């Protein structure tokens, strides 16, 4: 249920910024390293879920 | 499909009766088959009459249904009789006329239903209203499709 | 030769290619041109007039959409035998019904009995038959629709 | 012998296809319950393969019907691939619950061959 | 490039801009009419050794 | 023909129409593109112009004012050329304004060039001098039932009128 | 070219979606009659 | 709807009537055949009024 | 609605996981007939094992 | 023009493809022929009882082309029915008859005296030979093929066999398992299949056979061993004089007169030669063009 | 009875016969016994519950161990030669559609355009089943010709076979590809088209990508055995043959180089953007994994002992689970 | 005149076919990240570049 959670969430982020369509959930720009919105989103879809199931 | 396929071989082509069978009736199991029933076959023509009656109904509904609304149309060269081609009950077209004094738009029966209507939308339908016959002329409520 | 030299050469030039994208930005801005009094961005070898992105977009739109549909819309012309055939076949049918139909009255037996009852509300036939031949069966069409099944 | 009430899980796939082995060779099995699963299992099998058939059948024809004629590629294959999957889970879902519920009948009988069934005094 | 330069022959053949060759230029340019005639004669021939049949 | 034999031979038409261009009905309003659009232009004035240029902007203008005083073949040769040729970015849409103002000049250049797919003279009140010249053209086009006459009120909304214009060359475009 | 974009795919969904609200409304729109 | 209520009490009416007859094969391995005879059964009564 | 709520989580991948017999967990106070249930139920844990 | 020129040359190309597979075929064909006739000429029969009878050396191993056209020298009892299928004799228009050949026996019968069930034999068919069409009413349901082995010498082996079951005693004391054995010696076929071009063409319907289905005759004559059955089936082969002159039918198979295959060296070559034939004369053709 | 049931029997027979188990019903079909326990219908039935994977396996032996019919492998390649057959097709204008001109007969540079310009001409003779015959006999050349030299041959000496067949069959491949290729309808037949080509170019165009295909079908021979085998390196081959993929394409486009259907010549063959050498990558991989072509004979040992291994363990699903083992037995 | 006209209506615009509209739906060009390909200096990172060229095709 993760990876298929993760696959999807990559997948339509990738289509959708294809598109412009970018959620700004996070800052647009992170502080320090200054990551874009779009890999930073990429980061949490991948950690996020794995975590939930682990503590579950 | 629903009506003959699935009866034909759920009826004739096993001998255990379907989960809807058996779960209000609190009785041992058995077996079923079909030629130790009606032997004073009076479900055989009541079978073929009520498919044959059910097929016509469901055609002359379905013919009925798709019969309002407006696939061609063309005003005549007076514009009196406007010709008018809708769906035909075999899925092809049929040509009928209108004369112009009968068609007519008008505020529903029931005002507040106003707000309600198909037609206050600006992709809707217009319904003109041929009275000298009471028929109804669905036409789609949009430019590209009018002349 | 040369097709094995390409073929060890496509994830060479794929990922030259994608270290150019990352290496590049998509930004040049040596398109905008003020010809003038007129905004003209060069379009392939040209230049052409920008009013608004959409207006370019549109542009755009417009000539893919006769690139697109260039060919299809180029039909040929003349093909037109089968119609020609379908016509000269109704023509052949009319003729041959007109021939069988040349000399006949308009008025029939009911039409004779149409003199002599008083159904006022039913009218004589006084013009040609051959434009309604199998109106009957028109109607025997029309009544077996919803039964035939 | 299972559990019965509505907080027990219900019988899985595993366990009702084990059960079905044991009651097909079982030598506590008497020989009309034999006969019965037998028979279960013989005449059940049409039903799943007849319905994917039907539904390979049909959904060629939905895929070439006067509307699905000119739509854009996915949608068309979607649309034919509809009445497929539809007619083949209706026939395995047929097959199945003709099998499971057979199995269930011999189970019972069986249960009643060895009297397994509490309150079931003769 | 490549779709246009053929397009742009194609054009000028329909349009009538036939090629000028050595001033000997083709003021026509039309096509036969040939027609399924092999497949008559076996059909017929078919149809007569059956009849003898 | 028979009151009774209309369907039919509609249906055998239709059916038949078929084998010419294939998904017909599936590309019948992209099929009211032309093919290789040529368009005659009768009119002058601002709104004139700019309804010239909105209908226009994706397509080739030809100055036909400037060909003044050349023969009526060799004028209609040369605006034949400028209308027979594909712009390196696939445009072939010319449009020649100001032409030909002579109704054998135009018969000419229709010879030459299978007729043009559009011809518009815009029915215009601050247009003066246009119908002083090409009177002759415009009956020619009325007469070969090209030309679509756009009324376009001196004053009023110019994206209205550029959007009915625009519709009248679509569904009066010849093929 | 670009194959399956998310975009366009949620703008035949949401065209779909909004497919039968004409034929919907024009079913249940009152009509001009009142058999009392 | 009425058309599908009324198959489902079709079927249900079949399965009814047939429980009232008992009709199951049996294996006589005298011969080494299995053949199917017909018999009478005994219910509930309240079974048999429902 | 507002208190502790029993739980309803349960096993569901083991082969007759339900199918407990008697033992002195279970005090064997069982039906007097089930011997033959909890003979099946050891034979066929004995088949999953 | 063009097409024709075209056509020619395909057909040609194909045709000397099959020429030469054809060819290849027959040599391959002649070489296993002459191995074949070699190895038949020994006369060796393998023995066919005990653990051997009970499962086939062949259908034990599943590897009944490596054991084919051997000799193998068999126990069994043979069965009542006995099955024709349509063949040509020495040119002649017959029937090839089989007959099962029950070579083991099993009684699972713990209450031998309180129930009498029948014994449930492994058996292997045998063809029995060769028939003429116009003997066709000589063939005798259970007709006596050849006299019966003698009885054994070993007085501990006048009693079932350890593995084979069968009991030699001319007076077994359990009537109900008194049996006379026999033993013959053959050779080994592979089952022949349908096709439609080699006139194989069975209306098991209409009762016409011409395809040897190993099946079907097992399902006709209720054989207990029908996959065994079904992996192969031997023609029974007699040391010369299988028939000399008599009402014999049907006759038995010589050393030199058995059934040659369907697929022989000959068809192979008459293969071989029409689609040489049909090249060269394209390839001909094509050069005229 | 006397008019209709005499022609609508053997629709329903084939049916059945589609939708119920032929053998067994055969097993059911002779009632009775001739002296020889186990003839009853729960014997058949119980005999025939084996029966199914017992005869998969028996025919799988034939396919190995014994020489190879060509409906058999039509049998293996039933899915491919008949319902997924036009894909073939799809496939081949795919690869040509790099120098086709639909781009300007509304068909886009991805597998949709290419399906919409396959659909564009129905679902008969001129659809997406257009050269299917063509398809069929090809299909019925070189593999089975190969497959019968090489029955149980090494890897090496089934792709020396494969080449040597597929050399000796370029041309019908080649005129396949034309009619796939030819958009407009202007081959009528495949005989036509034959005589067209013959007449308008030289007999050297049959094979322009011969030597493509030859190395193009010894990565495939090395992909299937790897996937028949199971090694779990069936994935490495499958790269390692879409690493070889240009090579299909580049001879796809060689076919057909310097006709009407294509708007480029041979020399503008080599300056095509090296974008198109993976158009369509992913629908030929998807085809040759879902789709696969199956010859039974060229299986591995692997292969074998994995089929077996299966037949096995159906074999050993006919068990008592709660049997009980008992000291005397 | 008929099959000219395709058997519609002259001056009628009508609604595009289905195909029609996936030819339109399927020829727009795609919209890369416009902020990916600013002149930022945090947009010069080698993540930022990645980012951009994966994103704006």
């Amino acid at each position: 249920n993760s990876l298929l959670f993760t696959a999807v969430s990559w997948f339509s982020i990738y289509q959708f910024a294809r598109k412009g369509a970018v959620l700004p959930v996070l800052r647009e720009y992170g502080r320090y390293f200054g990551t874009h919105r779009l890999f930073r989103q990429y980061l949490h879809t991948l950690v996020l879920p794995l975590l939930y199931t682990e503590y579950a | 499909w629903c009506a003959y396929f699935v009866p034909y071989n759920i009826f004739f082509k096993t001998h255990m009766p379907l989960e809807h069978a058996y779960d209000n009736l609190f009785f041992p199991y058995f077996q079923h088959t079909h030629f130790l029933w009606d032997n004073n076959a009076l479900h055989i023509p009541t079978v073929g009459g009520v498919a044959i009656y059910a097929t016509y109904i469901a055609l002359s509904y379905i013919n009925n249904i798709w019969k309002d609304y407006v696939v061609r149309a063309q005003f005549s060269k007076d514009k009196e009789l406007l010709f008018v081609t809708r769906v035909s009950p075999f899925g092809t077209t049929e040509e009928e006329v209108y004369e112009v004094a009968h068609l007519e738009h008008l505020p529903p029966s029931v005002r507040s239903g106003v707000k309600d209507l198909s037609a206050q939308d600006a992709d809707g339908l217009v319904d003109v209203t041929c009275m000298s016959s009471q028929r109804s002329l669905v036409f789609y409520k949009g430019d590209q499709y009018w002349n | 030769f040369e097709s094995l030299n390409t073929v060890l050469m496509a994830p060479i030039y794929s990922f030259l290619e994608f270290k150019l994208k990352l290496s590049s930005t998509k930004i040049n801005t040596n398109h905008y041109y003020v010809i003038n009094g007129k905004l003209y961005i060069t379009y392939n070898d040209s230049f052409k007039l920008f009013t608004t992105i959409n207006d370019y977009f549109n542009d755009l739109n417009e000539l893919s959409n006769t690139k697109l549909f260039f060919l299809y819309r180029s039909f040929n012309i003349y093909n037109i035998k089968l119609n020609s055939l379908v016509d000269f076949v109704f023509l052949k049918l009319i003729l041959f019904i007109h021939l069988l139909y040349l000399k006949s009255t308009n008025y029939n037996r009911f039409d004779y009995r149409l003199k002599q009852t008083d159904w006022g509300f039913y009218i004589n036939n006084n013009s040609n038959y051959i434009q309604n031949i199998f109106s009957g069966l028109k109607y025997i069409w029309r009544g077996l629709r919803f039964w035939i099944i | 012998m299972e559990p019965f009430g509505t907080d027990e899980r219900n019988w899985t796939h595993e366990e009702k296809d084990i059960i079905t082995r044991f009651l097909k060779y079982d030598k506590h099995v008497n020989l009309k319950t034999a006969e019965m699963v037998y028979s279960a299992e013989v005449e059940s099998a049409y039903f799943g393969k007849a319905g994917a058939l039907a539904g390979g059948v049909i959904s060629a024809l939905f895929f070439n019907f006067p509307i699905v004629r000119n739509l854009p590629i996915i949608r068309r294959s979607v649309i034919g691939v509809l009445p497929f999957l539809y007619c083949y889970t209706w026939g395995k879902n047929t097959q199945e619950e003709l099998r499971w519920l057979k199995t269930f009948a011999a189970y019972q009988r069986f249960v009643v061959y060895h009297g397994q069934h509490c309150k079931l005094w003769v | 490039l490549a779709f246009i330069k053929e397009a742009n022959e194609m054009i000028q053949q329909n349009t009538g801009n036939l090629p000028w060759d050595g001033g000997k230029k083709k003021i026509f340019q039309g096509q036969a009419n040939k027609y399924l005639e092999t497949p008559y004669y076996l059909l017929a021939a078919l149809s007569g050794l059956g009849l003898l049949y | 023909m028979n009151n009774t034999f209309k369907f039919l031979h509609q249906v055998i038409s239709k059916l038949t129409l078929k084998a010419q261009v294939p998904n017909y009905g599936q590309y019948s309003h992209s099929l009211k593109r032309p093919i290789n659009p040529k368009v005659v232009v009768f009119g002058n004035s601002s709104r004139a112009y700019e309804l010239i240029s909105s209908q226009f902007r994706n397509f080739n203008h030809v100055n036909g004012l400037e060909l003044k005083g050349q023969e009526d073949n060799i004028q209609a040769n040369k605006v034949a050329q400028s209308v027979l040729s594909i712009n390196d970015g696939f445009q072939d849409g010319y449009y020649i304004t100001d032409f030909p103002q002579n109704s054998k000049q135009a018969e000419r250049l229709d010879l030459i060039t299978d007729g043009v797919n559009l011809a518009l003279y815009i029915k215009d009140p601050s247009d003066k001098v246009t119908v002083t010249r090409q009177q002759e053209a415009i009956d020619y086009y009325r007469k070969t039932g090209a030309l679509v006459e756009f009324e376009v009120d001196p004053r009023g909304d110019l994206e209205e009128q550029v959007k009915q214009l625009s519709n009248q060359v679509l569904n009066g475009y010849k093929h | 070219s670009k194959g399956f974009n998310l975009a366009n795919a949620v703008n035949t969904v949401k065209s779909t979606l909004n497919a039968p609200i004409k034929h919907i409304k024009r079913n249940i729109e009152p009509t001009g009659s009142n058999y009392s | 709807l009425l058309l599908y209520i009324l198959w489902l009490e079709f079927y249900q009416f079949y399965h009814i009537l047939s429980f009232y007859g008992n009709i199951n094969w049996a294996f006589d391995y005298d011969e080494y055949i299995w053949t199917l005879e017909l018999d009478t059964r005994r219910t509930r009564l309240a079974n048999n009024y429902i | 609605l507002f208190d502790f709520n029993p739980s309803s989580i349960k096993f569901e991948k083991y082969p007759f996981y339900y199918w407990i017999n008697s033992s002195q967990l279970t005090e064997f106070n069982q039906y007097r007939k089930f011997v033959i249930r909890d003979s099946i139920i050891y034979s066929l844990n004995n088949y999953i094992i | 023009n063009v097409t024709g020129k075209v056509a020619l040359a395909t057909l040609g190309a194909l045709t000397g493809y099959g020429a030469f597979y054809h060819y290849n075929q027959y040599l391959n064909l002649s070489a296993r022929w002459q191995q074949i006739q070699e190895n038949i000429a020994k006369d060796q029969p393998f023995d066919v009882d005990g653990f051997d009878a009970k499962v086939y050396p062949w259908v034990r191993e599943n590897n009944v082309n490596d054991w084919e056209y051997k000799l193998v020298k068999m126990r069994g009892y043979f069965k009542d029915q006995r099955f024709f299928v349509r063949r040509k004799r020495d040119g002649k228009e017959g029937f090839l008859v089989f007959a099962p050949f029950v070579t083991a026996v099993e009684r699972v019968n713990h209450r031998l005296k309180q129930k009498d069930l029948l014994p449930v034999e492994y058996s292997v068919f045998v063809n029995l030979g060769w028939v003429p069409v116009e003997n066709k009413k000589d063939v005798e349901l259970g007709g006596e093929v050849c006299p019966p082995m003698d009885a054994p010498t070993d007085s501990t082996l006048f009693v079932n066999d350890t593995f084979t079951g069968f009991n030699p005693d001319p007076a077994n004391p359990e009537d109900t398992e008194q049996v006379t054995l026999t033993e013959i010696t053959g050779i080994v076929r592979r089952g022949e299949q349908q096709d439609i071009l080699a006139r194989r063409r069975n209306w098991n319907k209409e009762g016409i056979y011409n395809w040897v289905d190993l099946d079907y005759m097992g399902k006709i004559f209720r054989l207990f061993n029908l996959d065994a059955i079904n992996t192969a089936y031997i023609e029974r082969v007699v040391p010369s004089f299988e028939e000399g002159e008599e009402g014999l039918y049907p006759i038995p198979a010589t050393k030199d007169t058995f059934e040659r295959p369907l697929n022989t060296p000959e068809r192979h070559s008459t293969f071989f030669n029409f689609y040489a034939a049909t090249s060269a004369l394209s390839f001909i053709s094509m050069l005229l063009l | 009875a006397n008019f209709v049931i005499p022609y609508l029997k053997p629709v329903a027979d084939f049916w059945n016969s589609l939708c119920i188990d032929q053998h067994q019903d055969s097993l059911f079909q002779f009632k009775g016994q001739t002296g020889s326990l186990g003839t009853d219908w729960t014997s058949k039935y119980l005999r025939s519950e084996q029966d199914v994977y017992n005869h998969k396996y028996l025919q799988y032996h034939k396919r190995v161990h014994e020489a190879p019919e060509l409906t058999d492998v039509i049998s293996d390649n039933v899915y491919r030669l008949t319902l997924f057959a036009g894909v073939e097709r799809v496939l081949s204008v795919r690869q040509a559609q790099a120098i086709l001109k639909t781009q300007f007969a509304g068909a886009t540079e991805n597998i949709s355009g290419a399906f919409q310009t396959v659909l564009n001409g129905g679902i008969f003779r001129r659809g997406y089943f257009r050269g299917a015959l063509l398809n069929l006999l090809q299909f019925c050349g070189a593999p089975y010709q190969s497959l019968i030299w090489s029955r149980n041959s090494g890897i090496t000496n089934q792709v020396i076979v494969s080449s040597i067949f597929e050399a000796f069959f370029y041309p019908l491949d080649t005129v396949k590809t034309l009619i796939y290729n030819d958009v407009q309808g202007k081959y009528k037949g495949a005989f036509h088209c034959a005589s067209q080509v013959v007449q308008n170019a030289g007999w050297s165009r049959l094979y322009a990508g011969i030597f493509q295909k030859l190395i193009f079908n010894s990565a495939l021979i090395f992909h299937l055995n790897q996937v028949w085998d199971g090694s779990s390196q069936q994935w490495a081959s499958l790269a390692l043959v879409a690493a070889a993929y240009p090579l299909l394409v580049l001879k796809t486009r060689f076919q057909v180089a310097g006709t009407p259907l294509a708007l480029a010549t041979s020399n503008e063959v080599l300056k095509v953007n090296r974008k198109t050498l993976y158009a369509g990558l992913v629908p030929y991989l998807i085809f040759n994994t879902l789709f696969a072509y199956e010859f039974a004979a060229w299986h591995s040992s692997t292969a074998q002992e994995r089929v077996i291994g299966g037949l096995q363990n159906a074999m050993k699903q006919f068990s008592s689970p709660a049997a009980e083992q008992v000291w005397s037995s | 005149a008929h099959r000219s006209n395709l058997y519609q209506s002259k001056d009628i615009v009508g609604e595009k076919s289905f195909h029609e509209k996936h030819l339109e739906q399927q020829t727009a060009p795609y919209s890369g990240v416009k902020s990916l390909e600013e002149p930022v200096s945090q947009n010069k990172s080698f993540i930022n570049s990645l980012m951009r060229a994966i994103h704006n095709h």
